[PDB]
């Protein structure tokens, strides 16, 4: 078991 | 059979000049993972994470 | 530098320390989408 | 032109039953050896 | 019998499923309940399915949601037959548990949350005879027998007979020995099967033999057996006939089957899921009663059937099902459209279904059997493409888990007209033609050709050979694809995009009906559930904002009204009155309006004047330059309700408080996050949770935010056109027509040939004509069946009528019909080319790694990459984490930074 | 509290045990070092 | 990156000494990548 | 010229309330509780 185991915003055109 | 033999030779040549003993493959003692690496947020009112 | 050649980014010999492998991988992978 | 000659070697290996004690065994004020888990319940 | 003359209800599937469940499944599961016989000296009983009484809920629906309790119905059965040894029947009505009830719309309220049950598609038990391609020799014909549980038993055929089975681990399972061990005599075995020469030359009961009810029918249909329907066990004659058909297909006498055919697949509904859950709950109840009997005999006390049974298993099983099952999903209450299109979904994935990546590419494509039964347009985009589909409008379950479609007989029979529902397998054998009879070429009118569909193939045949005929316009499309006007002039990709965007619509403050519509918004608003329909006939004697009183034959019925409630996805719900006081009403007519509905029709947007032209590059990409009139005239204003000095004595924020980002109301005190500010309309103290405890974990608060249309918002039409607002301009700066009115929105024209949408121009022109003529249009799809170029005539006639009745010659100009010359707002000069002018129906939308490391390494910014990695992570922390995780498994790591000056090794930890 | 995140523990075992991927896996280094097929050693373990 | 099971087992058995002359090696370590501004000499 | 299919079938009055008791609408959907209580599938609290 051990082996096996900024702001996002829309963009517009200016 | 000859491939097994060549692999055995290659495995045996390493242990002579690598300071790693072959009897360490068994676990006479087991390490324990640190607590924060394990999932533990907090303990409140007998809660166990 | 001489075995690789000219870089299409700036237009001269490749500068020392430029990751040509990542650039090649990306330039081969990105056309596969279209 | 001589390079800066930076040298870093990351080595991997299998631990020994003697080296494993160098991680968990710590000193105490009274001097008793500690580092072993002997109780099943943690909380 | 309903649905043959009109469009069926959108919630009839789940309605009839729940009815069938509560009618037969409960009794079917109680019949298979085992009998526990013990407690000799004590008085007990068994499970007798004789009472079977369900009691109405004490709580009401409104109450349940308010207090977060499930709405459910009690179950009281008097299961008493006879005692163990007392020889006296002790019958007591025991309370087994609670069974959830379904609303008329299909939603069940569990723990205060509206939840729906989505149907599932899966293969049916039977034999299929797939011809697997073989590299050497003839093609190997393997026949797979599917059972009710899901077992697979194959039979292979090599160049020789080589009749072997794949049930065993080895390739050869000795099918001859398997048939001999079944109990049939060898002589009878070789005499029953046809072609005994190759048979003589050739030298489990838990789930495989347990075939379902539909499996026996499918096996009797595919094969030639006449086994009665009561038998549901795999007989040896079945395997004999399977081997016979396989060895016959080896010689060329046979026909392969397609697993993508709807006749080979079965549709599960809420009834089957609830029946399985009830069976599991009954199993748990039997285990519990056995345990408590073993405990009561130990404690040496005569128990009571009331104290012997516990109401825990049923309740906990239904709760776990409604909470953790993939099919059970919460209702989407964004707009009245998502409420009706959520129950019509079909899911290929789920328990006992094909996964996402495991599913082959042949399952996702459209099949000729999906016509009129599954929508070819609606498809969930993403990795789960083709696996989530929508049920067609004219479709129902056909008593065998098969979805059927209506068809009209055009044969010279006794009746001559009968709307038949055809199973996907039975419809293939008839000639189905969708074409008009407006053709005459000096013949009897029956010798004329018409495109028809036969044996999953399209062909043109005479009018004498056609048997069936499809006459409904909305027969092949779902709710979303039907609400698109002029769908014949758009591609299917944009139809899918529009069907997806119509779900993401926001109910605005004031709603307006569309000038150009498809005619299905009426039934959509009827089946939505947000409209108050009358349950009795009578006069309206008292009209008020809170309730409506309807007086019929002496009895007075009170009807509440939703006033500024919150949905599941932050959308306000409100109902307005539409009937004055003192008028007569009938059952089924509207008494009060609803959100996103006006006059009994779906209203998800407003009508705005739109021009298609490039404007200073603000719409180079998909972008819209709107006018400022939409901001101060309250056109695209909407409400949103979110739940979580102004603090009172107790600490809760009082009503009417205007919270701001950073203000606290009740870490210790809850604070409003960034971007959330509005009026606190109401606060409720959840002192008692209903989670079986009184948990004042927190007090629910509601804030109202009236979001005006601003830059960055996404506006979309019903034809796939999508645009992001780029700039707001005053009324004086927008382009103005020859009448003197400034346009509201400006769209880019270059998108029209890119996304292949033509219906938007028709919609704009017809909406302008209707706005000038004060008319509304409801057009059925595919109007070209009447005549060629029907939409052109329909649009141009109305345009010319609006131009001649009202003296506006700029509306219809003969030189370029549908286009008009406009002016510039800044300089007042006309553009050198005409532009499209119209009033379309615009909707407001709700939505407003390793590759980066590879790119940064390609640029050569090592310090920026190091800073980004240290910011994302926080010797570094990642190295310590990795070395700890590796040494937890007996693995040692060292950095060993070697110095090049003095030649010494320094370990860094 | 980073000392707690960096500190580890150790447990003594009365009977020795063998690594997971040193034996069961297809490359059996112990079997290659002991000149004996996997059947007997699996048995001893 | 692919096996993560035997590539570590054989490496720990051989006692391999790895010189950080790659990119993703230093990325996983956390130091400066010897590409571009990091490439000295 | 004039279309073959009459346009009057498409024209709808703007200020018009849809009458759902029409030839092109299904029967009113009754409440599930009342529908199942009339047919005898569910018994009331008093009668129980
Ligand atoms: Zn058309």
């Amino acid at each position: 078991n051990g082996i096996r185991g900024s702001g996002r915003s829309v963009i517009v055109v200016g | 059979r000859k491939d097994f033999l060549v692999r055995r030779v290659e495995l045996a040549k390493h242990f002579i000049r690598t300071n790693i003993e072959p009897e360490w493959m068994v676990l006479c003692l087991l390490p324990v993972l640190p607590p924060e690496l394990r999932p533990i947020i907090q303990i409140d009112g007998g809660k166990l994470m | 530098r001489l075995c690789y050649g000219r870089s299409p980014t700036h237009g001269d010999l490749v500068e020392l320390g430029e990751a040509v492998g990542i650039i090649a991988g990306q330039s081969i992978g990105e056309p596969g989408t279209q | 032109m001589i390079d800066r000659y930076k040298h870093q070697q990351l080595r991997i290996g299998s631990v020994s039953p003697q080296q494993i004690s160098a991680w968990a065994t710590k000193i105490l004020p009274n001097g008793e050896i500690v580092g072993e888990v002997t109780k099943p319940y943690t909380f | 019998n309903e649905g043959i003359s009109t469009i069926p209800g959108f919630n009839q599937i789940q309605f009839e499923g729940f009815c069938r469940f509560i009618d037969q499944g409960l009794t079917e599961e109680l019949y298979k309940f085992p009998k526990i016989e013990d407690t000799d000296q004590e008085i007990e009983f068994q499970l007798f399915v004789e009472t079977y009484q369900l009691v109405e809920p004490l709580i009401k629906e409104r109450d349940a949601v308010y207090e977060s309790l499930t709405y459910s119905s009690e179950l009281y059965v008097s299961a008493g037959l006879i005692w163990k040894n007392s020889r006296d029947m002790q019958e007591q009505t025991i309370f087994i548990g609670n069974i959830p009830l379904m609303n008329s719309l299909g939603t069940s309220i569990v723990n205060g949350i509206y939840r729906i049950v989505i149907n599932q598609i899966l293969q049916s038990p039977g034999i299929y005879y797939r011809s697997e391609l073989d590299h050497n020799g003839i093609s190997v014909y393997t026949g797979t027998i599917i059972s009710d549980w899901g077992g697979r038993s194959e039979l292979e055929i090599d160049r020789k007979a080589r009749i072997w089975a794949r049930v065993s681990r080895k390739q050869k399972i000795s099918i001859l020995v398997l048939s001999s061990a079944m109990g049939l005599n060898l002589r009878e075995i070789l005499e029953n099967v046809c072609y005994p020469e190759i048979f003589l030359s050739f030298l489990f009961f838990q789930q495989r033999c347990e075939l379902g009810r539909i499996g026996r029918r499918n096996m009797n249909r595919r094969l030639n057996l006449d086994i009665p329907q009561n038998n549901t066990f795999l007989l040896p004659r079945d395997i004999l006939a399977a081997a016979d058909h396989l060895i016959g297909l080896k010689f060329g006498m046979g026909a392969l089957d397609d697993m993508n055919h709807l006749k080979n697949k079965r549709i599960r509904s809420v009834a089957d899921l609830l029946q399985d859950q009830f069976g599991l709950a009954l199993v748990r109840l039997e285990n519990v009663v056995r345990g408590t009997i073993c405990g009561a005999i130990r404690h040496k006390l005569i128990p009571t059937p009331q104290n012997l049974v516990t109401s825990t298993p049923l309740t906990t099983t239904y709760e776990s099902f409604f909470g953790l099952h993939p099919l059970s999903q919460v209702l989407d209450r964004t707009n009245p459209l998502t409420q009706i299109v959520h129950g019509r979904k079909l899911s290929y994935l789920g328990p006992g279904g094909l996964t996402g990546r495991t599913a082959s590419f042949r399952i996702r494509d459209i099949h000729p059997s999906h016509y009129g039964r599954i929508c070819p347009i609606d498809t969930s985009e993403g990795i789960n493409v083709g696996l989530i589909g929508s049920l067609a409008i004219h479709a129902r379950i056909g008593h065998w888990g098969s979805l059927e479609s209506p068809f009209y007989e055009i044969s010279e029979r006794s009746t001559g007209v009968r709307m038949l529902y055809l199973s996907p397998g039975r419809d293939e054998y008839y000639m189905v033609a969708a074409g008009n009879s407006l053709a005459l070429n000096q013949d009897i009118q029956e010798e004329q050709v018409v495109p028809a569909r036969y044996r999953q193939e399209f062909l043109t045949i005479a009018w004498e050979q056609v048997h069936l005929r499809s006459i409904f316009p909305f027969q092949y499309f779902s709710i979303g694809a039907s609400l698109i006007p002029f769908i014949e002039h758009n591609d299917a990709n944009r139809a899918l995009m529009s069907s997806n965007m119509q779900r993401q619509a926001v109910p605005l403050s004031r709603s307006e009906k569309c000038i150009v519509g498809t005619g299905l918004e009426r039934q959509a608003a009827l089946d939505s559930g947000a409209l108050a329909i009358a349950e009795r006939e009578g006069r309206v004697v008292y009209t008020n904002t809170d309730k409506i009183l309807l007086a019929g034959n002496g009895d007075i019925l009170s009807i509440p009204l939703v006033i500024y409630q919150r949905s599941n996805k932050n959308t306000c719900m409100h109902q307005k009155l539409q009937v004055p006081r003192g008028k007569c009403i009938k059952k089924g007519q509207i008494l009060a309006d609803g959100a996103a509905t006006v006059g009994g029709e779906l209203a998800l947007g407003k009508n705005v004047l739109v021009a298609y032209m490039p404007w200073e590059g603000y719409n180079s990409e998909d972008a819209v330059l709107i006018s400022e009139r939409l901001v101060y005239e309250d056109i695209y204003t909407s409400f949103h309700i979110r739940k979580y000095r102004n603090l009172d004595k107790n600490g809760i924020v009082m009503l009417g408080s205007w919270v701001e980002t950073g203000d606290i109301l009740v870490e210790t005190c809850l604070k409003l996050p960034i971007g959330g500010r509005g009026r606190v309309i109401d606060v409720r103290w959840i002192q008692k949770r209903g989670g079986s405890s009184y948990n004042p974990e927190t007090i629910r608060v509601y804030i109202l935010q009236k979001r005006e249309i601003k830059v960055g918002d996404k506006v979309a039409g019903r034809h796939g056109n999508k645009g992001i607002i780029s700039k707001i301009l005053p009324r004086q700066d927008m382009p103005y027509l020859q009448d003197g009115r400034s346009v509201d929105m400006v769209f880019n024209p270059l998108g029209v040939p890119s996304r292949m949408n033509v219906g938007q121009i028709f919609e704009c022109s017809l909406g302008l004509a209707g706005s000038l003529l004060d008319r509304h249009y409801r057009i059925a799809p595919f109007d070209e069946r009447y005549e060629q170029e029907a939409s052109r005539k329909l649009v141009f006639s109305e345009l010319y009528e609006a131009s001649k009745q009202t003296a506006n010659p700029w509306v219809f100009e003969p030189e370029y019909p549908g286009k008009s010359r406009i002016f510039d707002g800044r300089t007042g000069n006309p553009f050198e080319q005409p532009v499209i002018i119209g009033k379309p129906y615009i909707l407001k939308l709700i939505h407003q790694g390793e590759m980066e490391v590879w790119a940064l390494e390609g640029f050569g910014v090592a310090h920026i990459l190091q800073e980004m990695l240290t910011y994302k992570s926080d010797a570094p922390e990642s190295f310590r984490l990795l070395v700890r995780e590796l040494r937890s498994l007996a693995l040692e790591l060292n950095h060993f930074l070697v110095s090049e000056k003095n030649f010494q090794i320094n370990r860094k930890e | 509290s980073r000392i707690r995140r960096y500190q580890m523990g150790y447990i003594k075992l009365a009977c020795p045990v063998t690594h997971v991927w040193y034996l069961k896996r297809l490359p059996s280094y112990i079997a290659n070092l002991l000149d004996k097929p996997l059947k007997e050693l699996e048995g001893l373990v | 990156f692919q096996e993560t099971a035997r590539v570590l087992a054989k490496a720990a058995l051989r006692g391999r000494i790895d010189w950080l002359k790659g990119l993703k090696e230093n990325v996983v370590l956390g130091g400066v990548i010897p590409v571009g501004t990091g490439f000295k000499g | 010229g004039d279309p073959v299919y009459p346009t009057i079938n498409y024209i709808q009055d703007p200020d018009e309330v849809i009458d759902y008791r029409g030839p092109d609408f299904h029967e009113p959907t009754p409440n599930m509780l009342a529908y199942l209580k009339e047919h005898g599938k569910i018994i009331s609290r008093e009668e129980l």
